[PDB]
């Protein structure tokens, strides 16, 4: 089908348990050869009796679309009201979804995705701790706005730049439902690709890997009250919910941990976790040992 | 310009379903496709040309 | 008359000329498990005569004072020959049961029993921030005892009969399937019980489907009644037993 | 001014909701779709592919090849159990970081059949049977070969046929089993066992190697999402 | 019909009274034996003359979905804003409906049940007593999040785990509508068990009870903004309606009271009140005694 | 944007509203439903069931098994009224915590006829006959066996039917009376009556007991929801 | 595509009915079955196999 | 999301409004309608009715 | 399934009609009959048997 369409029918049912009963015969489903790189397709039935089962279960929750599909922090940071280093005052990210490993994690099982994104913006202030703390301020009214690669970039909480006159940008004011808006599929290419086992340069040098085939611009977001008498503090939380899915060639999930945004790189990490001997299986059932 | 299709269905064995209408000029904006289930595992569970019956001996 | 009645299951027959009716269930005969209802996939065993049958209990003495009795229900028919040995080497289990509580007495004794067969009886413990033992919970056959009074002890059930160790009111466990044994009209009572619970299969030692108990509300009494011997008796017949899992057996 | 009442609900930021939203970049031209081989669709056909399980995890094989391999020898060594583990496919380090184990971590709970495909890595002039168990909940592991027959099995013959499948069908009392399982969602073991010792000529290596792949039967599902265990971050820059 | 739907026609008309005048007959309606297990079927007019009354009473409100179907706090705790001990800077509990009173007596009258759930929380905050008492603190956003059985679970109010990639969180500002959400029949069985005479091993021994079946996971709930100049403190409601209900076995109201959340436990108490003998009828209707 | 006016009630939170929400589980797909016995759909289903009623709650039978037997002999004792309880099915000792009653302590309001069955326990050779009668409102309760006849009542032969039904029909100026009763929606009293003595041969106890089961007619309704004063805490961790 | 259906009878002896659209994917997010008005007081009041007649002996 | 704009007047409660509300109590059955004698529809059928004037309203 | 039907006239001697969809359960929660308009006086204002056709004498 139309995989852009928010409605579409069919119950995900797996497989009943087909009845069967002894057999004597040449048949023999249980051996095969691993080699092929195939995997079997034997079912209880074809090596026990079984019974008949009409089975009703539904694989709906792990289709790519449930599965992806649900708002995952991808990035946050801080900027104050007022302060002497101008560049506090507002906060600016590259737009990427490395930082934050769950999500990321989700996405590195697949090589290639495609989609469209639900943005969700959760922003929140505090008045930063002092000695005198009585002030009125009115309400926080924010502006975030997108760069796309190659617009010129705020200097200053005061910038012309924050005149928006082209790029997308959003008001809100606290108190307020969060922000949220649809962004399509924007890549230069047919799908983003999540792992890419080359370079940027012609000549096998320059940068390695995911990021030279990055570059979606950066997020800059300020207060617009642009004040408050005594010192105040916001944090911006961003959330990502891919919607309109689409994924392939399926790899295995990340076993070691990440340990940085812009490489694969790891420290060499243990298969899985120890046991005993190769034939330890703990006693349950006993008048308790 | 409505659609109507059915709910996933819960808590018992027409009122099941629901109704829809998008309001925005793009695509993007629509809800996510959280009632699409197809399934091919073959891709990646038997990529052998030469089919494996598997009842049968699968070399010899 | 209707007061006659026979009931035959597998090579056993009981008779009475003295029955009331017959209770059933919550008004369901026992069923085998259904294709679109099971999920255990392997083929099961449905032993049949060898073990849907009537087994009879150890018997109890009714005393001018007995509080009363119980006894919680797959357990305490694991030694019951060959339901047993199917309990032993299955993982799952299921079955419904014909129960048949016996007591005779005379035109010239009184005295009135209540039969209930209560689905899922998870009882309370004595020390009230203590918690119960198995053992304080049945003992197979024989049959645990119910309390004239509040009792003490980590462990056991808080069993006095007022409170029939669920902390409700024992004179509104009516709402479960049950019949009455008045001396002076009947002398047995017979309740049909369905599998009843929340899975379709389950397994039979670590989980008591249901209690019988047997609780005096008018208490025994008598004359020169060269009779003060008067025995009640508990017979029961798995009905529709099936199972699945099998393995090598549980250890004891 | 259409009359409207606002119920509770308004104005929260559900994680899992699902409704239309302003796109901010009204009629941008996305870039045409291609087609890729190899499109996944449900994370259960990368469950239903068959990954190599690590029985062998004893401490010190944690990060060689070894935790791979199950030991298997000539002579005679019947009463010594060849090997044996839990059935918890998203607990038991056994499985946990199997491709169908990964995938159970990101849900609470699964249900179905499960395939241990069996490959004999011996010379070809080796031979042998073994025996393949498999006990449903409710008793100790079998400790003996005796035992462990008597419950679902497979005698597998090494032959021209290098693997043997052994297929746990599903038997339990509820629907499903939580992954992150405990004894009331038991599901039993398998172990294995020498039917009639590993025969070899002479001039052959007298030990091999036995690997073993697990992977979900068609009747297999898993629901209820949550986080994995699995991936964690002290900071940012992740 | 089907037990998922929001509409269903029908009146729930009682019983008329048929008129009935004398009888000299063998009928003999108001003899019966309780013994058999049976509830007597006479009304009023097998015993006494009756004239014709057209009843237009129904029992709509004491249908199972009526009676079950209104939200019920069925838990409540605390967590502040700023404090030394981390852990008092969220909530955290197990999900069932085991402590509060009220509502699990009413669930307990059954012994198994099947629904969804309508959950509804409401969220306060209050200014922590002080010397000093003057601050601006923004307005307060919460996070509630669902933890299923086996996710990874937060270790401080700032744990990379609160990045919800995958399980439902709800944030929430102060101010609005209190937060709500619909749960489906979650059950790993075919219907909630609200009693349980069994363990946990097969062994006989173990947990007894309840407890053994639960497992639905856990809620973490903290605050967002993170931080207060002065000492605030929240407290969190969680409020429970089933709805599109199924109930089955039904068992006697509790009658002593509970005394822990995991058992059944119970002290002896009694049957009901005394009253002087078994004639005492008190006397109204008198000049005033 | 299509214009709207917000009315009274918007975002408020109303206990026993019924509205539409977010799931938070998109697509979970529920445990099949299994057919269960017993299936409970109206709490009247409940309300209808015989259960019995602590007639002889005097202080001192409060925790045994006496407070459910009502005393009865043989010799002259006819001018000894047996027994005699309000008719308040939601409110008096004898009937609050039947099933009828705790059903009724969930409500404010009921209506409707109530049965009330006696079984006779002694021994099979005893033998006689009672009156119970049932007085509505406006008198005092009949002190004589002369002034109760004179209300509604049933002669009761003590014979083979060990149990007699005596149905209390809905008699008031009101459809409804209060659970929670007050002199207003008085309902009456029943009392008992020996009508011609118990008669036993020798050889038998000269004393047993009579019980009284009670259970809603159906013409019986109840509304109007509430909590119940039955139940409480001091604290969580309830 | 919606449902019409009657409302609880209120203060008096057409406008009697209500519309009602379900705008959610799954059946969890319906409102309350309030409507529903079945019974089944047998299962409880009367599980005795041989029907009693009751206006007959019931043992004799 | 369908588009909104909140007018003038939103959330004010004017006493002679006139719109509906949730019941507080879901289904309740109401007791019959009797049918009383005098019925009253319009105050103006009382003021066409006959009363005494006090004419003579001089002090005492 | 909604109810259209006319507006109480205003300022001057097709468009003079609202539409109304009820959303609730219960007729409890509906709005006011404000456009209930019945009258019948004679209950008050003339409440004698025997007709008082007065144009005649009404004695005599
Ligand atoms: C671009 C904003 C468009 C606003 C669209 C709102 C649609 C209102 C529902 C109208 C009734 C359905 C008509 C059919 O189709
Ligand atoms: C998933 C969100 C869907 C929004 C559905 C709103 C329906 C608006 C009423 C439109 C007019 C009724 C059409 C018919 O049917
Ligand atoms: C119980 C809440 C029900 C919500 C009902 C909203 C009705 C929306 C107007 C839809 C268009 C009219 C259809 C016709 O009739
Ligand atoms: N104001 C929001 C700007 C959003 C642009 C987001 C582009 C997101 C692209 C998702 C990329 C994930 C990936 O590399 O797989
Ligand atoms: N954020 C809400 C998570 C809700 C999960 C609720 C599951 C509720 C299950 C109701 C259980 C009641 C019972 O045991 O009978």
């Amino acid at each position: 089908g139309d995989v852009v369409e928010a409605v579409e029918n069919a119950v995900a049912r797996v497989a009943d348990t087909i009845g069967s009963g002894p057999s004597n015969s040449q048949a023999v489903p249980a051996l095969t050869a691993v080699e092929t790189g195939h995997t079997s397709q034997v079912t209880p039935s074809d090596t026990v009796q079984t019974r008949h089962v009409k089975n009703y279960h539904s694989r709906s929750e792990s289709s790519i679309e449930n599965f992806l599909s649900r708002s995952a922090c991808v990035y946050m940071g801080e900027y104050h009201t007022t302060n002497s280093d101008q560049t506090k005052l507002f906060a600016s990210w590259t737009i990427s979804a490395r930082r934050m490993v769950q999500m990321r994690r989700k996405l590195e099982i697949f090589t290639y995705v495609r989609f469209d994104v639900e943005v969700t913006f959760v922003i929140t202030s505090k008045q930063d701790q002092g000695t005198q703390l009585g002030q009125d301020m009115p309400p926080l009214t924010h502006q975030i706005m997108y760069i796309p690669p190659g617009g010129p970039i705020p200097k200053s909480v005061t910038d012309y730049t924050w005149q928006t006159s082209t790029n997308p940008s959003i008001f809100w004011t606290e108190g307020n439902a969060p922000p949220r808006m649809s962004i399509p599929f924007i890549s230069i290419g047919n799908a983003y690709s999540n792992f890419y086992d080359g370079w940027s340069h012609f000549s096998q040098n320059g940068v390695y890997g995911y990021n030279t085939l990055n570059h979606m611009g950066q997020i800059y977001v300020r207060h617009v009250n642009g004040s408050s008498p005594l010192p105040m503090t916001s944090t911006v939380r961003m959330y990502f919910k891919p919607k309109h899915v689409k994924a392939w060639v399926p790899r295995p999930p990340r076993l070691c941990q990440y340990k940085n945004a812009s490489t694969v790189n790891f420290s060499p990490t243990d298969i899985t976790d120890k046991r005993n001997s190769i034939t330890y299986i703990p006693d349950t059932v006993k008048p308790d040992v | 310009g409505a659609q109507v299709s059915t709910q996933k269905t819960g808590a018992h064995e027409s009122i099941i379903h629901y109704t829809n209408i998008n309001y925005y000029k793009d695509a993007a904006s629509n809800s996510a496709n959280r009632q699409d289930f197809t399934q091919d595992p073959g891709k990646f569970t038997e990529p052998v040309k030469d089919i494996m019956v598997k009842s049968l001996p699968a070399l010899n | 008359s209707d007061r006659v009645r026979s009931i035959t299951l597998g090579n056993s027959t009981i008779t009475t000329q003295e029955s009331a009716n017959v209770v059933v269930g919550y008004g369901r005969w026992p069923e085998y498990l259904r294709d679109d209802e099971a999920t255990a996939e392997d083929q099961p065993t449905q032993p049949d005569v060898a073990t849907c049958r009537f087994y009879t209990l150890e018997s109890v003495t009714w005393e001018k004072d007995s509080p009363g009795w119980w006894w919680k229900f797959p357990d305490a028919l694991k030694d019951m020959g060959l339901f047993g040995q199917n309990m032993y080497y299955h993982y799952l289990g299921r079955a419904g049961y014909t129960i048949h509580v016996q007591c005779n007495a005379s035109k010239f004794h009184q005295g009135c029993l209540l039969v209930v067969c209560v689905p899922e009886a998870e009882m309370g413990c004595s020390t009230v921030d203590g918690t119960v033992n198995e053992h304080g919970l049945s003992e197979g056959e024989t049959a645990k005892k119910f309390s004239a009074t509040g009792t003490n002890g980590t462990n056991t059930v808080q069993s006095i009969v007022t409170n029939a160790g669920m902390g409700v009111g024992v004179g509104n466990l009516t709402i479960f399937p049950h019949q009455w044994i008045n001396l002076r009209t009947n002398n047995c009572a017979t309740i049909v019980m369905p599998y009843i619970n929340n899975v379709p299969m389950d397994n039979m030692f670590r989980h008591h489907n249901f209690t019988l108990m047997i609780i005096p509300f008018v208490p025994l009494n008598y004359s020169s009644d060269f009779s003060t011997y008067v025995p009640i008796t508990v017979t029961v017949a798995p009905m529709c037993a099936e199972y699945n899992g099998l393995r090598l057996s549980t250890a004891l | 001014g259409l009359p409207v009442i606002n119920t509770p609900g308004s104005n929260q930021f559900l994680t899992s909701d699902d409704f239309q939203s302003p796109s901010a970049m009204p009629q941008f031209d996305v870039t045409p779709e291609l087609n890729i081989p190899g499109e996944v669709q449900n994370l259960m056909e990368i469950a239903e592919v068959d990954s190599v399980v690590p029985v062998n995890n004893v401490a010190g094989n944690l990060e060689t090849m070894d935790i791979y391999r199950i030991p298997v020898q000539s002579g005679n060594h019947q009463s010594s159990q060849v090997f044996g583990f839990q059935v918890q496919p998203g607990l038991d380090g056994v499985f946990k970081h199997t491709l169908l184990g990964e995938i159970l971590n990101y849900y609470a709970h699964w249900s179905g059949s499960i395939k241990l495909t069996f490959v004999f890595c011996g010379s070809a002039m080796a031979t042998g049977k073994f025996l393949l168990a498999y006990a449903p909940p409710g008793a100790n592991a079998p400790k003996s070969r005796k035992d462990a027959m008597l419950g679902t099995h497979i005698i597998w013959d090494v032959g021209l046929q290098s693997s043997c499948v052994l297929c746990i069908p599903w038997i339990s009392q509820t629907h499903y089993r939580l992954v992150q399982q405990d004894e009331y969602t038991s599901a039993g073991n398998v172990t294995c066992w020498y039917q009639t010792g590993i025969v070899v000529p002479a001039g052959t290596p007298t030990s091999c190697s036995i690997m073993c792949f697990v992977s979900a039967c068609n009747d297999f599902s898993v629901r209820l999402l949550k986080d994995t265990p699995f991936i964690q971050q002290a900071a940012l820059l992740q």
